[PDB]
């Protein structure tokens, strides 16, 4: 009786322990979503990825990182109430088809997601699955960081967590290869493909297997050797029978792009983890210098 | 390196708000310092035979100081209580946890799988889901970052002094996470190689030889004394050769402060 005060309005979309809908508080008119988690099914008490999830985002308050508002713990239940916004980024694509996106509406979405990503890693949080489906936009103008199940609080210096992490398309090459450490610079790679898809409106690496998406990563960028990258063939999952293709022209893999753009792209898609651009150092980069906040056509 | 002044300043902020309450053993009325000596030791028993991290265990007795803090628990269900803590600390920590049935197990049935999950809500409910606390172990490897060169016994050692100081609630209950860590790894430095605490962690932490003081004559005395203690498990584990032996070497007879 607990959820006396709301009034359930229509399914959104199905999710791994959850499924989640639209609903309005009846005594203050706040719409909401709400995610449920069934533990009569649960042989083995609160599951492990619910755990994470509201431990970690209770300590996480910003602008552009989704707010988690209540958790209620009635009956064989538990819900979490989460603020509404109303579309993601993956569906917006799609309706742009015959305009495309314009650049300063781009510049927007991109300076905003490096603000949420470097309040993360300054409070020692790693995200682990960013995706356009996982990023979401309101009619003001605002673009947020959500979905946590996957995330994990790390420490100074890292030792060895879970292998293999990562949606296929947006996985680092650090992983892909097999190393013993990885950190803060696997949310990086992601971004960076995500900065492409939005100019070309279409995925950057499509691979259907790990060694697919390897060699998919080499043709763009080149085959690493020794002096790009120090102790790349002495990885784990390295081979010497790989073939050894030639570095691209930039100019050639986001045609539409200016130099200070290119220069960006760039140093979010270094192969060394050590030299890779951190969040917080991209913020005072000059395609930043004439940034503003358009709103967004929608419907 | 590029996020390790913030991290290390926002710890210092979270250590003060996840405090025990330094008095609560006068105010419980069935049981006693010796009786939570007995089931630490217990759960380092435990982490050994299912191979857990060290972090995993300095987890669970925050959980378990905070739980107590709160609420009056009876000499027959302490055990109850650690249980479930161990239950929550390896679900948040490690890549692959133990099942429920393997916890249900280790109690030599005393209890069933029913009362363990049932005791899992409630300690969720009294810590109101708070479970990323900051641990000794967290500030000892920011600090083995500032050793020249660095040395595998001093390391080794400085861990080993850290995990004797979750044994006795009697004085450790006193002193801050980052206060104990100063003086295990000034302990292992000047017992190794004659070194003392460098004045490159001065800088990061603000801490000197004098402010740090009275926790060091504290574990200086629980070290001299430990072949003699009614706990014994972790010189026990500390002999193995994953630990260089540490466990085996003299304690110095005077500090000279
Ligand atoms: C993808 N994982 C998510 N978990 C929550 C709780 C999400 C969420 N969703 C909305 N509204 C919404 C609107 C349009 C489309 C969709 S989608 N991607 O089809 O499920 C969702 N609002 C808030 C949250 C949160 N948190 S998404």
């Amino acid at each position: 009786g607990s959820m006396e005060n709301f009034q359930k309005v229509e399914k959104i979309g199905e999710g791994t322990y959850g499924v989640v809908y639209k609903a309005r508080n009846k005594l203050t008119g706040e719409v909401v979503a709400l995610k449920k988690i069934r533990l009569d099914t649960e042989t083995e008490g609160v599951p492990s990825t619910a755990i994470r999830e509201i431990s970690l985002l209770k300590e996480l308050n910003h602008p552009n990182i989704v707010k988690l508002l209540d958790v209620i713990h009635t009956e064989n239940k538990l819900y979490l109430v989460f603020e509404f916004l109303h579309q993601d980024l993956k569906k917006f694509m799609d309706a742009s088809a015959l305009t495309g996106i314009p650049l300063p509406l781009i510049k927007s979405y991109l300076f905003q997601l490096l603000q949420g990503l470097a309040f993360c890693h300054s409070h020692r949080v790693l995200h682990r699955d960013l995706k356009p489906q996982n990023l979401l936009i309101n009619t003001e103008g605002a673009i947020k960081l959500a979905d946590f199940g996957l995330a994990r609080a790390f420490g100074v210096p890292v030792r060895t967590y879970t292998h293999e992490v990562v949606t296929l398309w947006y996985r680092a090459p650090e992983i892909l290869l097999g190393c013993k450490y990885y950190s803060t610079a696997v949310d990086i790679w992601s971004l960076g493909c995500i900065f492409a898809e939005m100019v070309t409106r279409r995925a950057l690496f499509p691979g259907d297997s790990e060694i697919d998406q390897l060699f998919r990563i080499f043709r763009t960028l080149g085959t690493p050797d020794e002096v790009v990258w120090p102790g790349v063939t002495s990885m784990p999952d390295y081979k010497p029978s790989f073939p050894k293709w030639a570095r691209q022209d930039f100019s050639k893999v986001v045609p539409p792009l200016d130099e200070d753009g290119r220069s960006l792209l760039s140093q979010m898609l270094h192969y060394d983890p050590n030299k890779r651009i951190s969040a917080k150092a991209a913020l005072a980069h000059p395609f930043f210098q004439d940034v503003t906040k358009p709103v967004p056509h929608l419907r | 390196p590029d996020y390790h002044e913030d991290i290390h300043t926002y710890l210092r902020e979270m250590e003060v708000k996840c405090k025990p309450k330094v008095g609560y053993m006068k105010k419980q009325p069935d049981i006693t310092n010796s009786m939570r000596a007995i089931l630490v030791d217990w759960l380092v028993e435990v982490g050994e035979e299912y191979k857990l991290q060290n972090e995993t265990l300095h987890l669970a007795v925050n959980y378990i100081d905070r739980f107590l803090s709160s609420m009056s628990v009876l000499r027959g269900k302490l055990q109850l209580v650690g249980t479930a803590a161990m239950l929550l600390a390896s679900k948040f920590e490690e890549i692959y946890p133990p099942e429920v049935a393997e916890f249900v197990y280790i109690t030599d049935d005393t209890y069933t799988k029913k009362q363990v999950l049932r005791m899992e809500h409630l300690v969720l409910k009294v810590l109101t889901f708070d479970l990323a606390a900051p641990t000794v172990n967290q500030f000892l490897t920011q600090y083995f970052l500032h050793q020249q060169p660095a040395n595998c016994k001093v390391e080794s050692l400085a861990m080993f002094l850290g995990e004797l100081s979750l044994i006795d609630a009697d004085p450790y209950l006193k002193y801050l996470p980052s206060v104990i860590a100063g003086a295990a790894f000034h302990l292992a430095l000047y017992t190794v190689t004659g070194q003392s605490w460098p004045e490159s962690l001065i800088r990061k932490t603000g801490y000197t030889l004098e402010s740090l003081k009275p926790c060091l004559m504290d574990l200086h005395q629980t070290y001299l004394k430990a072949p003699q203690h009614a706990q014994q498990s972790i010189r026990e584990k500390y002999k193995n050769s994953k630990y260089h032996g540490v466990s085996l070497l003299n304690p110095p007879e005077t500090l000279n402060l």
